């Protein structure tokens, strides 16, 4: 069992639920629900948060280390030295060698594989929950929106759509389904994210106005421009880029096929 | 103004990406309203944005609410604005169920000279006009908020959340068109919202009119772009009321009337002339 | 469950029982290459899983999971770089003072974490514990961890408390033990030397530093240890098993210490 | 690499022994490996070290082919015996005859006078698993200590479950050649009576025919030497046996003492059919 007896963590610091720089063995990440009074929708998200965290254990997967209920509602994990995949490259614009971008990409997908291989859908994967762990190991976090794909149709019921724009497929946007995410919802974030590796920008940098992306996206009118790739972009990440990114969800490559892609890439250069 | 500088009375309110809070400025001793809007942004931007905003010093109108400044601390840059006591007009209509027409009347003449001032005195037009952005107080006024000064904020504000409904003009939608038509026809939704006392998309049923899982923003979208736009009930409200919000709801946006026109309609001369305790009214909705 | 199902994991280059392998990417498969699991074998496998599954801490090696179907094995991350012992023995790199404190801490914070979850770990030394990619302290092998509630006496006598040696006390591991172990880790990374290097018989060593006899000759510190940290090997190589510290306690020690 | 591998032999310890084959040559040997994680200038030192086993050159003595260095262990290519050590044999014919345990002693003194004189070594590891046996019927002293530096890496080690080594050398005062007859000595007893002789056993236990280490080599410092019984062995076999398990070096048998005793005196006399009794015992048979 993994709950953490009252009174063990020593929260101190904020950074951005809300989330705090804590101490418990060590320098940990303490995610707390400020409030006081959990209404058993907030509950059923931690009983539900926590649920999916227990099952990871991966190198790239951001390290669950147990659960707090008594003082508030939180989910302690490992601490990270070293910024987000977003800060690195829209805020400190780090200049990393296109090997290191691939080797990004593949990480990130490396841990993208293993929560599909136990049938996690993340539904918020996007730059800010990718962490260069010591500038070294992509750590995918932030499993607020996580989910476990159920065997029957009728379990999902009704959930008020949210989440970052820039990341979301078309289909999730439109929302017409009972349940539009899939591991291939989950691909096209993966794919914005190569979009971001694979050029320095986000996407729709033209268009400031939030409403417009969602219909423009949604409706199929808009949709990245990939010729602002940089032009090191070997030809095979342009192409794995734009697969991901495909409109008809069961047109985009799954994560084994990607990390192949990936890897036989690698294996082309000197 | 810097963080230090601030302690915290009460949290006014919390939307897609800001929070509100009702602070006490030490220094100066002044209570005032402060909004954090949380960005991950380079400094070169962020001091972009503070020198942009430091243009509503100048944003003198009594249908504007007041500036007192703005900074960057943490992850969040914070813009410190006139406490409003009385709220937005959101949380006003949650307590009063529906607005009296009279008393909107009073707030479509307010929403009319702060887009007029914004426009003339200062080249910008609101972006963002909604209950939740009408602000009014005890002595009655009635000022517009959040509106689009900076324009590297409007830019850094891109990326960010899903929201559940939305206020935005057909022609903004399609990337038709945009002008100050396009707040005009946000101003008319709010009204019919503010008027009927339900968020008007989509339009009531047969049933649900007689009384007086939510659709999902896309879906709000796509009826904005390709239905015909909300109206007013027939018998409740006066024709020349039923009237103004149809000329701000009209697709087209050539068509649409503009501020001079609406300044002068038939609803505006008959509000303008009456006299409403409004500060009255607000207080004892409170 | 933290089964894996057999087919998935593959196999590669051995190191020795333990082997490289693909599973998610760069795994570290720890096999038992026999077909005949002695009753004895299943029941060691169980619980050494049964403890992994307890870890969850950035300085203990990683558990991922368990085979049983091609044979036992415990999957745990593969770790690039060298153990704590290659690292002061072999290529003798050349720490400097804060690295070597920063190694100690590490140690001390995934001991620290092991001991608050009453697991006993029993063999941990030089050894087993890996520097991951240079600075981050994995502490590793867990064969012989037990959670504190007949066994043959087994292990590597430098850094086996004078108590576990004698082998006459009714519990003769405890915390303590480990913070022996622990001493002796201290001991290497402010000398870069092993105990007992002017003796080389085995059995003579057992039974000197049992009898009481013998004791690491702290001397051979490096003339730039903090007094501070000199005296915590002391403290941690205490005889009297109840008067060693316990983690908490060395933890702090260590990031007081630091700040020097 | 070069060597076929042929069976297992065993294992103990640190280390593990197969018989092998040289693939061009045929040249049956066995090998052994030593797991050692150790400095190159140190593992360069002990094979340098190990090449005096080149100058080693007697009947009482297992032979050596080579050693070298490879994948985190030290291999050194010996002599195969084909009937392997004392040890293995003891095990299948429960206790070993007296007579048989003369060619032993005789075999382990002239072995250790043989290194001494000649080399000025002692042998640091005289047990029934380091004295070898074959078909031919000689009998070899294996696993001396040769190379010094070997010595020292050797000592950080796993624990045993049991010991050979004088009180002492146990006790780290002087020692020398006086330790390995000690160690003789005690084998003798096991092999004789076919059961480690420490400690000595109980009432029910003896009519018949575990101990945590430190217990043993407590007794082995503070109790008194075992012995064999009376009357199912020879006086003079007590006698020797004794004498060689003398817990002070200094009243304690020396190799010239051991080797005009009344048990060798006459064992060398006695002819014996050592090699029919070994491949009877065991597996030529
Ligand atoms: N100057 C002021 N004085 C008093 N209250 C204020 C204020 N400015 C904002 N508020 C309150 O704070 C709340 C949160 O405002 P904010 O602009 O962050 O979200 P919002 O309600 O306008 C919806 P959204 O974030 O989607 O545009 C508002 O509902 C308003 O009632
Ligand atoms: N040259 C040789 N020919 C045949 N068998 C040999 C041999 N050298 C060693 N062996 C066998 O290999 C076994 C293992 O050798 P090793 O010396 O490693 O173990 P050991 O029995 O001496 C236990 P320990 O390492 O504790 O002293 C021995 O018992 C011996 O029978
Ligand atoms: C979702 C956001 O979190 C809340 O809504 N937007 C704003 O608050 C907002 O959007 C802006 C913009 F696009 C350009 N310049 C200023 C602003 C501004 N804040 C603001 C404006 C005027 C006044 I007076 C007070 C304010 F707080
Ligand atoms: C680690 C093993 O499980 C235990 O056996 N120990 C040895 O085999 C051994 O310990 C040694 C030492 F300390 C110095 N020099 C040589 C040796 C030697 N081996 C050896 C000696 C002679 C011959 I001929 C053959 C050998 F293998
Ligand atoms: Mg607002
Ligand atoms: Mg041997």
């Amino acid at each position: 069992d993994w709950e953490i007896p009252d009174g063990q963590i020593t929260v101190g610091q904020r950074i951005g639920g809300t989330v705090y720089k804590g101490k418990w063995h060590g320098d940990v990440a303490v995610k707390m629900l400020n409030v006081t009074a959990p209404t058993p929708q907030q509950l059923q998200a931690f009983k539900n948060e926590v649920g999916v965290l227990r099952k990871t254990r991966h190198v790239n997967i951001l390290l669950f280390m147990g659960y707090s209920t008594k003082p508030q509602l939180a989910i302690v994990t490992q601490w990270c030295e070293g910024s987000s995949l977003y800060h690195h490259l829209h805020i400190i614009e780090t200049k990393f060698e296109m090997i290191k971008l691939i080797d990004i990409a593949r990480q990130t997908a490396q841990g993208m594989d293993y929560l599909h291989a136990k049938s996690i859908i993340h539904r918020d994967l996007k730059s800010n929950n990718i962490f260069l762990h010591e500038d070294l190991t992509v750590k995918i976090g932030d499993f607020g929106l996580a989910t476990v794909k159920s065997r029957w149709s009728g379990s999902h019921q009704f959930e008020q759509l949210s989440g970052s724009i820039l990341w979301m497929a078309p289909e999730v946007i439109r929302m017409q389904d009972k349940n539009p995410y899939s591991f291939q919802s989950d691909v096209y974030a993966f794919g914005i994210v190569l979009y971001e590796l694979m050029t320095g920008q986000l996407p729709y940098s033209n268009i400031n106005n939030r409403d417009q992306i969602i219909f423009m996206v949604g409706r199929g009118y808009l949709s990245p421009d990939l010729s602002k790739v940089r032009s090191n972009c070997p030809k095979a990440m342009k192409r794995l880029m734009a697969e991901c990114l495909k409109k008809k969800r069961d047109e985009r490559p799954l994560f084994p096929q990607i990390l192949a892609s990936i890897e036989l890439l690698a294996r082309s250069l000197p | 103004l810097k963080d230090d500088d601030f302690e915290k009375i009460s949290e006014l309110g919390a939307g897609n990406g800001g929070v509100v809070f009702k602070v006490s400025h030490k220094p100066s001793g002044l209570v005032m309203a402060r909004k954090l809007i949380h960005l991950e942004i380079k400094p070169a931007i962020r001091n972009q944005i503070i020198r942009e905003l430091q243009v509503l010093h100048e944003c003198n109108s009594p249908y504007i609410v007041g500036f007192y400044g703005a900074f960057y601390s943490d992850g969040e840059i914070s813009i410190c604005m006139e406490h409003m006591d009385g709220g937005s007009l959101d949380q006003v209509l949650k307590k009063a169920g529906r607005i009296p027409e009279q008393i909107l009347g009073k707030v479509s003449i307010a929403v009319i000279k702060g887009l007029t001032y914004l426009r003339e005195k200062h080249k910008i037009m609101h972006r963002d006009v909604k209950p939740s952005n009408i602000l009014v107080n005890s002595r009655g006024e009635i000022k517009l908020c959040d509106f689009g000064v900076s324009g590297q904020l409007i830019d850094s504000m891109a990326n960010s959340f899903v929201g559940t409904r939305s206020y935005m003009s057909p022609e903004r939608l399609q990337g038709t068109h945009y002008s100050v038509q396009s707040d005009i026809w946000s101003m008319g939704l709010s009204l019919v919202e503010m008027a009927v006392g339900r968020y008007p998309i989509p339009p009531p049923d047969a049933k649900e009119l007689e009384l007086m899982p939510p659709m999902a923003i896309f879906e709000l979208l796509d009826y904005i772009v390709n239905e015909p736009p909300p109206k007013l009930p027939s018998g409740v409200f006066s024709l020349e009321f039923q009237d103004f919000v149809n000329k701000c709801l009209i697709k087209n946006p050539a068509e649409r009337a503009d501020l001079k026109q609406l300044m002068v309609h038939a609803f505006i001369k008959r509000s303008d002339a009456e006299e409403v305790d409004f500060a009255g009214w607000l207080c004892s909705t409170i």
